[PDB]
């Protein structure tokens, strides 16, 4: 209803925030399995 | 009492005509107060849009109009803004809601029966919403002689006019053309002279500057003088015929109040012309105006008087 461009923007922001953020939960596992 | 209030913030003349009346005990208020006393469109949600500003803003510019247009249409809405705002949810959020939900975003069978569906169901509720002789005179020669008078038309003598007719007739018989005897010096003088300023066909002459004689207050103070007794005289005059004994008392009434204003306003009025001395007899008008209402009124009760002799 307002700059819909901005909201794509806003939602693959996001969406790019979620990848990062699974990404480093995912590390942090291989490194905990790893040490176990 | 607030609404009589904001009529008289409205029009301060009226006010200070109302001060004038009512304060000053000339009329009572419940007098002064007794002579005194959207189709539905289509287009409310195509051209109703989201404006968009320059940076990011959402003018909804949610007037009542567009609101109450809506409710007639679509009384879903007002139940659901009855049972949420302000409650369950506040009305921004609803409208954004609603923007956002596929009520206002209708837009493969199904969802073109869906269109359709709705498209119809919109315009049953907007028409439902939109409920809720030949003349021929007698005497033509009338209009020959109208409302002109009876003329001086005088017919002359007997037949001895015809022989002036003859006369004429023989006397311009020969005729010749004459320059000499057109005019003469002492005609032309004397055509001047009539036509000279001041004479007898320049009428009259210059006048008096009225203006500057009367301030301007009290020119103004005179306007609103003869504003306020062209009333209380509409009203009076409005009741004549008088057909029912409360038209009676209602004149009776009226004469008092013009009386009444006469005396509070008129009379101090009178002295503040007669301290400066103006010669202006702006007064005479009123006075000529109040003395005819006032002889009319004697005469009809005469006339009362003299019917049930």
């Amino acid at each position: 209803i307002e700059t819909p461009e901005q909201a794509k923007t806003r939602e693959r922001s996001e969406k790019i925030k979620l990848e990062f953020e699974t990404y480093l939960r995912r590390a942090m596992k291989r490194f905990n399995k790893g040490v176990h | 009492l607030e609404e009589k209030n904001r009529m008289l913030q409205e029009d301060p003349v009226l006010f200070q005509l109302y001060k004038d009346l009512v304060v000053s005990q000339v009329i009572s208020a419940e007098e002064f107060w007794a002579n005194r006393l959207v189709g539905i469109s289509a287009a409310f949600l195509a051209d109703v849009r989201p404006q968009t500003d320059g940076c990011n803003g959402l003018r909804y510019n949610l007037t009542s109009d567009i609101i109450e247009s809506i409710f007639r249409t679509y009384p879903a809405v007002k139940m659901k803004y009855a049972e949420n705002v302000p409650h369950n949810m506040t009305e921004k959020e609803f409208w954004t809601r609603f923007f956002q939900s596929h009520y206002f975003h209708r837009d493969k069978e199904n969802s073109n029966a869906a269109i359709i569906k709705r498209f119809n169901h919109h315009s049953a509720m907007v028409l439902a919403a939109g409920l809720r002789i030949a003349l021929n005179l007698k005497k033509s020669d009338r209009y020959y002689h109208g409302p002109t008078p009876i003329q001086s038309l005088q017919y002359a003598t007997s037949q001895d006019i015809i022989n002036s007719f003859q006369s004429i007739r023989q006397e311009m018989e020969a005729y010749t053309p004459k320059l000499t005897q057109v005019l003469s010096s002492s005609a032309a003088s004397s055509t001047i002279t009539a036509l000279s300023p001041g004479g007898a066909l320049m009428q009259g002459g210059t006048q008096q500057a009225i203006n500057q004689m009367v301030p301007n207050d009290i020119q103004s103070e005179l306007k609103h003088l003869y504003v306020a007794v062209g009333e209380l005289l509409r009203h009076f005059w409005s009741c004549f015929p008088v057909n029912t004994p409360f038209l009676e008392e209602k004149v009776v009434k009226m004469k008092s109040n013009l009386e009444r204003f006469q005396v509070t306003k008129l009379c101090p009025f009178q002295e503040k012309i007669r301290r400066q001395y103006l010669s202006t007899n702006l007064v005479s008008h009123i006075e000529e105006m109040l003395q005819t209402a006032y002889n009319k009124l004697h005469t009809w009760q005469s006339r009362r008087l003299m019917k049930k002799t």
